């Protein structure tokens, strides 16, 4: 796909991973074998070697230059490039756009409904940072009952 | 206010000058080592008696030859101040976006965002304005003071680190 | 090959199309367009000299209202279609 | 009726022949555009009917399918054989300029009737066996939409089957499917 | 009546701001005082005439500078090997190092290297001698001068023409379609046949034997019996020498495409048949509207008739050719946006298709060649828009625009406005935070955590042209499409040969650094706008204040009360979209400069790498790049790059002087001027001179001028430098 | 005059920053000659940083 080699089969990919250790390595050689600060580079090169371990088991694409891209358009064999995550954020995304904007309206509905959005109100804001783990239901449950849009008779609009 | 707002802007021409003077002049005349029989070599030996008196030396033999640790910091220890450097030169160019504009552009276009918002119900009783005018300036000349102080914090920390 | 039959053919196809087919097509929009105008008013109404439309160039003899500019239009796309017929063939 | 219970919209009260009520999203809703569309649903269908004997007795007379029997127009030469005769016309200039002169004739003097339902329904010249002149005149009507939106379904069908399978016509697509037909369907373009 | 005498409100001003506002509204025709339609028209028609006589003016000097001071017959005799030569230097101010060094291409003095492709350009059209150009250039004296007259002409009250002649869009559209794009590409087929192309065959064609050397083996025979193949009949072979008889054909029309394998540049026959093809379509084109004769069309029915049924574009057209005929503005404005998309489809589709030859091989030429026409078109894209802002103050009439598509515009406006802020908001976030992540990566030592992004859209856009290095194989570059099997016999045998060559610019292989630079690119032209259509749509007025149209176009403020009106005015936004623009095309041409300079010395691994985070910009591109630029001149001496060295360092002074006026403001220096006044007005024996005008400090609207154009001035002069020594200093 | 004192309007002035908005009428002035009678008082300020504004009650409708 795209003239892109898989980082598992990839020369260029398994370069970077000894150069990189080799870089790691002789930061070592200047410490104890038992120091303090040997221990975090000794983790360093486990953390080095999960990665690479990693990213060549997902079925990434590597190309000339030993690095791994991502494959955006939708690919059947590249879902959690962009796809898979990309669901996994708009579901978290929507939950920030959705409990915000049912903040909003309980709070429009309020005595003073400005000092509860300096001082937010957390008993309020709690009980809909729950309701906001079900918003596609409830975004498009809004759109289809008319509850999600305004019209633009109510609408302050700038004149011409 | 406005004129310590352009006197913070004169105070970084200032102070950024000095420091550079300072950094330049004791790089090449200070700073070193001595070998055996008492010979001194200096950082950049014997260039700010030379190229100190053209602008060109010091975007050259000083901001150019002393910015190649820097921006190769990375991949090492000193490629926050690389980070940085790039970062403070967003500021500062972060910082150009709210001297050169002014609020009624902003306020116009924050009107738009609001009818965006008042289209989806999410209109904040606190109504969103722009910045204030004095606001606008103080916002730009933080942002310039701080994305420049800390270009140089970046660059100096960057060089004498890694020449020193 | 054959240039002085394939244009000829051609030419009298549009300009058939132009006389018996489209001539109503062509008269109706001619008619419900009508000459062009500027604000109310005609360019030539408007003052412009030069954009009079010429009735003695347009005095045609044809009983359906067929003019030598008409000439001069559909037989424009019968050589148009016909040198586009020659240079298909010749390849 | 194209949905039980469903409600009819006000533009269509079924008085018209084949009025359905399938207008999902609303293209017939202005006034002066239906009645385009009532013309429009009724050549294409002609058209439709007079092309799905044209496709399928070509091919079952054994002189091929649609396309492989159009393709001798982008071949230098391919003498337009027709029921397995070179016809002496048969040129590709000489064939569409008959086509662009007879059909054109044709189409404007179609489009000059001023009544909107002789547009739609001509008769006379074009009814000669006069069952339009007879006792049953809604029910044919309602006969001809019905066989037309089958034969514009089916070259829809004739279109696409092209396209997904090149080389092979809508009665060979017809024969292949009638071997092994849990095998070789629409799942076949939907899945590859 | 003192100077401004078009404007009688400035004329009494006693200020310095009389002297400079003159200069600003010295062609803002219809704003001036007792001023009507009639001369509003002529004197942009005399206007015309003076820029069409400018620009010949301009050319016939840039062609007597190359036949007189310039190496035009030594580089057409080698054009590898020799820089070509603008014009000769002649400064008091050189010494001898500058002397000797800018004497360049075997010139007898100090001499400037033309970077502006005119020697590519007139050899591949045929200009050979110095005598050519230097006739060409008494002839387009000649021609400017005719200009000049008609000029002068128009202005008399005999040959006055009246409004309705000027409003006449039909007869202007028929005779601009059939006159100037086909009788002139018509003209030019007959020029690239008779003359380009038998001096590319080493046949000399002038004026003297243009009757006597046929074009052709069998001249317009074949075109009159309709055999048009046999002027596709013999094309220049692969192993055709340009300007030589050997190797070469005899076919003036081919249709062969790609690139003449010598010079890496299209083929004078294709570009010949390209101009027959683009004047047989205008001339036919150009007999659609109705002037004279009864048929044609009127574009008041067209755009009457084009209203959707279903109410969804309201009333579609109706009343907008009213609309444009009467407005000057948006007549200017979609002449300026048709102007910058196309001056930005010759920047590129001249570097990908070179057209002149040996223009591929001249690398910092062809760089400024497309710098040119981005920063051009990135100043007439928004010189559109702002004409658009105008058009809406002083040209909008809301009564004749009644429920139209235009006046839709401005009934959705904060959705537009709104939707370009968030397109804008989300490619600056998502292109800010991969960049900034990929810096992250690479300075926390591991270049594998970046998120690189193959951009497989525009990757199969290419292998849909047929660049088989993807592998997508789907037409084109698969044997199996239609389209390829109808092109395979025809013109992709040049295309693909073109396409599939790797040293060429033609379709680059792209990458995830060209990924995150193409949405930098989206960001830029949807920030530009989002200001510049927020300017327009909200150039009547808005919920800040609702009467802007009647405070003018160019309006500085409108007060510190209603919390502060600073750059309410259109003309304020397209202020601040100068910048956006000049971020946007420094953005293009920076990733245009490092996609190619490291394309033309071979690593395109050094882009491949360094393209997908910001330290890769600063240090392999802005600090290596720049080796050779600020070195120009040292202590030690001063090279032949030293006037880019200056010319750098000139644009670092302008730039940040136009800080002075963007960021220090009005009344700071007012009472800095007034604290002058009284020194002037107290100092003994400076007190008996005078002013006539009395000093003023700049005004807020052309103190954001003065601002924006030293800003842009200084930004043309560092990167001209920057590029045209970073690139010919250290060719390839 | 006026359409109600307490009553809820929507002001279709369009040169107000209180268009297509929700507001309360708090006076009406009953004195011929005066253009704009109907004082509104509205819960959101403009940049002015003011609520009170006067219009006639051919800008205003009962919403
Ligand atoms: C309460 C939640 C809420 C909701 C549901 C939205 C939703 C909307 N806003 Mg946003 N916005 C909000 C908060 C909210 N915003 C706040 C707090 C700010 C100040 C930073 C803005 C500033 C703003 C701008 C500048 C823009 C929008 C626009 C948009 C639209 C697209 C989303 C977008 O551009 O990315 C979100 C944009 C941001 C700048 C991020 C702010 C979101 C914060 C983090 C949420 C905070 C909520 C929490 C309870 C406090 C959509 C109508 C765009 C528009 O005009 O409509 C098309 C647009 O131009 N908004
Ligand atoms: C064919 C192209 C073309 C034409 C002739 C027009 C025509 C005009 N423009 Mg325009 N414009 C265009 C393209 C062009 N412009 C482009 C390329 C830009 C982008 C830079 C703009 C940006 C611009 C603005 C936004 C303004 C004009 C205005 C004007 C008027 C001239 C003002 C004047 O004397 O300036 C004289 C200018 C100078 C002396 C400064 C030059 C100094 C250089 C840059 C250094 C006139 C109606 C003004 C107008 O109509 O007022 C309401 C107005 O405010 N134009
Ligand atoms: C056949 C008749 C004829 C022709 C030749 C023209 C010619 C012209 N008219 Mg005219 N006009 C005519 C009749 C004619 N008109 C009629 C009948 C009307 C009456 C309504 C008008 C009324 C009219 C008005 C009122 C105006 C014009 C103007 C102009 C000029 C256009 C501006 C210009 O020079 O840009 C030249 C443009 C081109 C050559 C087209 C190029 C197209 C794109 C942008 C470029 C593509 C070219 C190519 C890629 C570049 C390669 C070259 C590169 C290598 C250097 C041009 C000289 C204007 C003018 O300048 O007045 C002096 C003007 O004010 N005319
Ligand atoms: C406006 C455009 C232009 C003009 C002024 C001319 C002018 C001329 N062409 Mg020419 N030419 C042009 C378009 C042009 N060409 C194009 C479109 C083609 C490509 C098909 C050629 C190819 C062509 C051929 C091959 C020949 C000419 C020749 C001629 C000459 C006489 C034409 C004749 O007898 O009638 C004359 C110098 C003829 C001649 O004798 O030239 C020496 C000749 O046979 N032309
Ligand atoms: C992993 C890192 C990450 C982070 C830090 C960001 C950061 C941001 N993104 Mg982004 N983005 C990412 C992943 C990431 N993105 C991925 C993987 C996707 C692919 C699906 C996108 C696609 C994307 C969309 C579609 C939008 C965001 C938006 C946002 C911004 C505001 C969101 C908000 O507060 O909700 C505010 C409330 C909302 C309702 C907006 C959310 C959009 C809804 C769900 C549709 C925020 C600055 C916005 C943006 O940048 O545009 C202005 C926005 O519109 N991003
Ligand atoms: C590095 C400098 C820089 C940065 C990031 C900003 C920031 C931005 N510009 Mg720009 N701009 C700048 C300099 C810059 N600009 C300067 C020099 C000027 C010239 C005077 C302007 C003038 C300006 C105007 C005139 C407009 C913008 C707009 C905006 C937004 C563009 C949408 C976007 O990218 O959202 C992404 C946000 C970022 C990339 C900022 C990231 C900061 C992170 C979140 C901190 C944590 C955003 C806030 C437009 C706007 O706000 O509408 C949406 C607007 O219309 N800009
Ligand atoms: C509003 C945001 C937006 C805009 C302006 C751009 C702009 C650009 N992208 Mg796109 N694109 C975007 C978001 C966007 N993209 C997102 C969300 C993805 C997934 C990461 C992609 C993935 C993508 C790839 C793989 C490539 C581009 C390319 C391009 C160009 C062609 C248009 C295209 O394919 O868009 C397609 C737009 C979408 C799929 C989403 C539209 C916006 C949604 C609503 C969010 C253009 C420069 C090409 C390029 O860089 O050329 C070298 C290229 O090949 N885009
Ligand atoms: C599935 C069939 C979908 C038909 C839905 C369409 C439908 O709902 O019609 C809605 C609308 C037609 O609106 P008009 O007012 O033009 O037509 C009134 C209709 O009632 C037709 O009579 O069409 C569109 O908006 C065009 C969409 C296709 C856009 C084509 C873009 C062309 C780009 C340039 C090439
Ligand atoms: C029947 C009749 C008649 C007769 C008529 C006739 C005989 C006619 C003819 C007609 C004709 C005889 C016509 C013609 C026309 C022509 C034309 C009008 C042409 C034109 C051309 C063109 C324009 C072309 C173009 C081109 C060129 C030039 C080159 C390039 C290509 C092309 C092809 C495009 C009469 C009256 C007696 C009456 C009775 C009946
Ligand atoms: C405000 C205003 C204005 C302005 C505006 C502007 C300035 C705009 C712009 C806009 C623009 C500037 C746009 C452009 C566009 C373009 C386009 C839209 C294109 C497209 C293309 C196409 C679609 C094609 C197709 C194709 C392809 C793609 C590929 C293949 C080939 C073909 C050809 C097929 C004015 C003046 C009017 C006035 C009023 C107001
Ligand atoms: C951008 C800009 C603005 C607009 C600036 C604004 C609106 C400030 C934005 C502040 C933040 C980003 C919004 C408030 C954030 C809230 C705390 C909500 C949190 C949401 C996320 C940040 C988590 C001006 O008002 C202005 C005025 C005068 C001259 C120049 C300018 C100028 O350049
Ligand atoms: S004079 Fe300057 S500071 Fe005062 S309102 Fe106008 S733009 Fe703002």
């Amino acid at each position: 796909v795209a003239g892109l080699t898989p980082c598992k089969e990839s020369k260029g990919f398994a370069k970077r991973q000894k150069q990189e250790i080799k870089k790691l390595e002789g930061r070592l050689k200047l410490y104890a074998p038992d120091s303090a600060p040997a221990l975090a580079i000794n983790a360093t090169i486990e953390k080095t070697k999960r990665r690479f371990e990693f990213y060549g088991n997902q079925g990434l694409l590597c190309g000339t230059d030993g690095l791994p891209h991502l494959i955006v358009d939708g690919d059947q064999a590249h879902l959690g490039e962009f796809v898979y995550p990309g669901l996994v954020f708009l579901y978290i995304a929507g939950w920030i756009g959705w409990v915000g904007r049912a903040y909003l309206i309980d709070v429009r509905t309020s005595k003073k409904p400005t000092e509860k959005e300096i001082i937010i109100d957390v008993p309020l804001a709690l009980r809909i940072m729950s309701k906001g783990l079900t918003w596609p239901v409830a975004a498009i449950g809004e759109l289809r009952s008319g509850k999600l849009v305004e019209k633009s008779s109510n609408i302050t609009v700038s004149p011409r | 206010w406005d004129h310590v707002f352009l006197g913070l802007f004169w105070m970084y021409n200032a102070i950024s000058v000095v420091i550079f003077h300072f950094s330049w002049k004791m790089q090449s005349d200070v700073w070193g080592s001595i070998s055996d029989q008492g010979v001194v070599t200096h950082i950049t030996g014997g260039n700010f008696a030379q190229s100190s008196i053209t602008i060109n030396g010091w975007l050259r033999d000083f901001l150019w030859a002393q910015a190649s640790q820097v921006i190769q910091s990375y991949g090492s220890s000193l490629s926050a101040y690389g980070l940085l450097f790039l970062g403070a030169h967003f500021v500062w160019a972060f910082s150009l976006m709210f001297l050169f504009s002014g609020r009624g552009y902003w306020q116009e276009l924050i009107e738009s965002i609001v009818w965006a918002h008042n289209k989806l119900k999410v209109a904040p009783a606190i109504q969103p304005r722009a910045l204030s005018i004095v606001q606008g300036r103080a916002v730009g000349v933080a942002h310039y003071l701080l994305g420049g102080i800390a270009t140089t914090w970046a660059f100096f920390l960057a060089r004498i680190i890694s020449v020193g | 090959a054959n240039t002085a039959l394939t244009i000829t053919l051609s030419t009298g196809a549009l300009l058939f199309l132009g006389r018996f087919v489209f001539l109503p097509f062509q008269r109706d929009n001619v008619s419900r367009q009508g000459l062009p105008v500027q604000n109310g008013v005609t360019h030539f109404d408007a003052g412009d000299s030069r954009a009079q439309e010429v009735t003695s160039f347009l005095k045609t003899n044809d009983p359906a209202g067929f003019t030598i500019v008409d000439v001069l239009a559909w037989g424009a796309l019968g050589h148009a279609v016909g040198f586009f017929i020659l240079a298909t063939i010749n390849n | 009726e194209w949905l039980p219970g469903n409600p009819r919209p006000s533009y269509l009260d079924g008085s018209a022949p084949g009025d359905f009520g399938f207008d999902p999203l609303g293209l017939g809703e202005v006034p002066e555009n239906l009645e385009r569309f009532k013309e429009s649903e009724l050549i294409h269908a002609r058209w439709a009917m007079l092309a799905v004997p044209g496709v399928l007795i070509p091919e079952a007379l054994g002189y091929g399918n649609w396309v492989s029997a159009q393709k001798w127009a982008a071949t230098p030469g391919g003498q337009a054989t027709y029921l397995g005769n070179p016809v002496p016309w048969g040129n590709l200039p000489v064939i569409l300029a008959i086509e662009f002169l007879a059909i054109a004739f044709a189409e404007s003097q179609r489009n000059g009737e001023p009544d909107p339902e002789k547009r739609k329904y001509p008769g006379g010249a074009f009814d000669p066996l006069g069952f339009s002149k007879g006792a049953n005149l809604e029910e044919l009507k309602l006969k001809e939409i019905k066989n037309g939106r089958l034969a514009l379904v089916a070259f829809l069908g004739f279109a696409v089957q092209a396209i997904a399978y090149p080389g092979t016509g809508p009665l060979e697509n017809l024969k292949t499917h009638l071997a092994d037909p849990w095998h070789n369907t629409i799942a076949h373009v939907i899945i590859p | 009546s003192r100077f401004p005498k078009f404007s009688r409100g400035l004329s009494q001003d006693p200020t310095t701001r009389r002297i400079w506002f003159g200069i600003a509204t010295a062609h803002d025709f219809e704003s001036h005082d007792d001023m009507t339609e009639e001369r509003l028209y002529q004197k942009i028609f005399a206007s015309h005439f003076g820029q069409l006589a400018i620009i010949f003016l301009w050319t016939s000097g840039n062609l007597f500078h190359v036949a007189w001071q310039g190496n035009f017959e030594a580089w057409g005799q080698d054009p590898l090997h020799v820089r070509p030569i603008a014009h000769a230097i002649w400064d008091p101010h050189f010494g001898q190092p500058a002397v000797e060094a800018f004497t360049r291409g075997g010139a007898s003095g100090p001499v400037n290297i033309a970077y502006s492709g005119v020697y590519q350009w007139w050899y591949t059209i045929g200009l050979r001698t110095n005598q050519d150009l230097y006739g060409g250039s008494i002839f387009l004296l000649f021609v400017s001068a005719l200009f000049l007259i008609a000029g002068w002409l128009h202005l008399q009250p005999k040959w006055k023409p009246s409004v309705s002649w000027f409003k006449n869009a039909e007869s202007r559209l028929n005779h601009h379609l059939s006159g100037l794009f086909g009788v002139s590409s018509l003209a030019w087929t007959g020029h690239l046949v008779h003359v380009a192309i038998p001096e590319s065959r080493g046949e000399h064609v002038r004026w003297n034997n243009l009757l006597t050397a046929l074009p052709h083996p069998q001249g317009l025979g074949p075109f009159f019996a309709g055999q048009w193949n046999v002027y596709a009949q013999n094309p220049d072979s692969n192993s055709h020498l340009f300007g030589t008889s050997e190797g070469a054909g005899t076919a003036i029309l081919t249709f062969l495409g790609g690139f003449h394998p010598q010079t890496q540049s299209l083929w004078l026959t294709d570009m010949a048949h390209h101009h027959l093809a683009i004047a047989v379509i205008f001339i036919i084109a150009g007999h659609m509207y109705r002037t004279n004769f009864g048929i044609g069309h009127s574009m008041k029915e067209i755009l009457e008739a084009h209203t959707p049924p279903g109410g969804r574009l309201g009333r579609g057209h109706k009343g907008l050719y009213d609309t444009i005929n009467n407005s000057l503005h948006f007549q200017l404005g979609l002449a300026l946006a048709s102007l910058g998309v196309i001056t930005s489809l010759v920047a590129q589709h001249m570097y990908s298709l070179p057209p002149y030859a040996f223009l591929a091989q001249d690398f910092t030429t062809q760089a400024a060649l497309y710098t040119h026409h981005q920063y051009i078109a990135g100043f007439i894209m928004t010189g559109a828009f702002a004409h658009g802002a105008i058009f809406f103050i002083r040209d909008y009439n809301p009564e004749q625009n009644k429920d139209n598509v235009l006046a839709r515009m401005l009934e959705h406006k904060e959705a537009i406005i709104s939707h370009l802020s968030w397109a804008s908001l989300f490619l600056g976030f998502h292109t800010l935070g991969l960049y900034v992540h990929n810096d992250v990566m690479l300075a926390f030592g591991t270049p594998e955590k970046q998120i690189l992004i193959e951009p497989v859209f525009a990757q199969w856009i290419q292998s849909a042209h047929g660049k088989a290095l993807y592998g997508f194989d789907v037409l084109l570059s698969s044997a199996d499409s239609p389209a390829f099997n109808a092109g395979q016999t025809l013109w992709l045998p040049g295309w693909l040969d073109a396409i599939n060559n790797n040293s060429n610019s033609l379709f680059l292989t792209i990458g995830p650094g060209d990924f995150l630079v193409h949405h930098a690119i989206a960001l830029g032209l949807h920030t530009t706008t989002l200001i510049l259509v927020k300017g327009a749509l909200d150039a009547r007025g808005s919920k800040l204040m609702p009467d802007k149209k009647e405070f003018g176009y160019s309006f500085p403020c409108d007060g510190p009360g209603r919390g502060g009106t600073c750059d309410i005015s259109a003309w304020d936004a397209f202020y601040l979209a100068v910048f956006w623009m000049l971020n946007t095309i420094g953005w293009v041409t920076f990733y245009w400069h490092w996609k190619h300079i490291t394309l033309w010395q071979g690593n395109v691994a050094q882009f491949n790498e360094s393209s997908t985070y910001l330290m890769g910009w600063l240090r392999d591109y802005l600090w290596l790049n720049s080796s050779q630029l600020i070195n120009g001149y040292n202590p030690f001496g001063m090279n032949s790059l030293s006037v880019w060295a200056w010319m750098f360092l000139f644009g670092h002074l302008v730039w940040a002087t136009g800080f002075m006026f963007l960021i220090s403001w009005r009344g700071y220096w007012q009472e800095l001027i007034e604290t002058l006044a009284w020194a002037h007005e107290r100092t003994p024996l400076a007190n008996l001179v005078r002013w006539k005008d009395k000093p003023v400090a700049l005004s807020i609207v052309q103190a954001r001028l003065v601002g924006l154009a030293h800003f842009s001035v200084g930004y043309i002069f560092t990167y001209a430098a920057f590029l045209i020594a970073s690139t010919s200093g250290k060719f390839g | 005059i006026g359409p109600k004192r307490g009553s809820i309007v929507k002001v279709l002035r369009r040169e107000s920053y209180w268009f297509n908005d929700t507001g309360k009428v708090v006076a009406v002035d009953q004195a011929p000659g005066v253009r704009y009678p109907v004082v509104v008082r509205f819960d959101k300020v403009n940049y002015a940083g003011v609520s009170t504004n006067n219009y006639s009650p051919d800008e205003l409708e009962q919403s």
